[PDB]
Formats: structure tokens, C-alpha cells, sequence
């Protein structure tokens, strides 16, 4: 998790995943 | 005034329903996407 490099203005929406990370 | 300000777009998003099928019941729930709904 500490080795990755993961905001909205106009119509862009980032839906959250159905399964959260602690669930996985 | 030579103050500095910030521009954040005011809230938008899709509305979406929760329906259990019409032949089961008629009540639905409604979801408002990314709204800190103190307000409607
Ligand atoms: C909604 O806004 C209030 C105002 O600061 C804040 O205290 C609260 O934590 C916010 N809720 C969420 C889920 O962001």
C-alpha cells in the first residue's frame, strides 16, 4: 500500500468501490 | 481589495433510487451522490 501514487470539477465523479479495502 | 479567494464548484451529482421491485413493495429510498446533506 505504501508503494503507489494514487479531484472533481465538472461532471467528473469517482464512485467508491463496493468492497472497501479492509473488507478485501 | 487585493484579497485572495478560492473557487470550489458548488455541489452537483447524480440522484439514484433504491427500489426492491414494484411487485414486492412501493417504498423506495433515494441516494444523493457526494452530498454532506445538512441541506436537501
Ligand atoms: C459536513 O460539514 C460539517 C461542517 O464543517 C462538518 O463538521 C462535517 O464533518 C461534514 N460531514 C462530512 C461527512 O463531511
Amino acid at each position: 500500500f505504501n508503494k503507489v501514487t494514487l479531484q472533481k470539477f465538472n461532471g467528473l465523479t469517482v464512485l467508491p468501490p463496493l468492497l472497501t479495502d479492509e473488507m478485501i | 481589495t487585493l484579497e485572495i479567494l478560492d473557487i470550489t464548484p458548488c455541489s452537483f451529482g447524480g440522484v439514484s433510487v433504491i427500489t426492491p421491485g414494484t411487485n414486492t413493495s412501493n417504498q423506495v429510498a433515494v441516494l444523493y451522490q457526494d452530498v454532506n446533506c445538512t441541506e436537501v
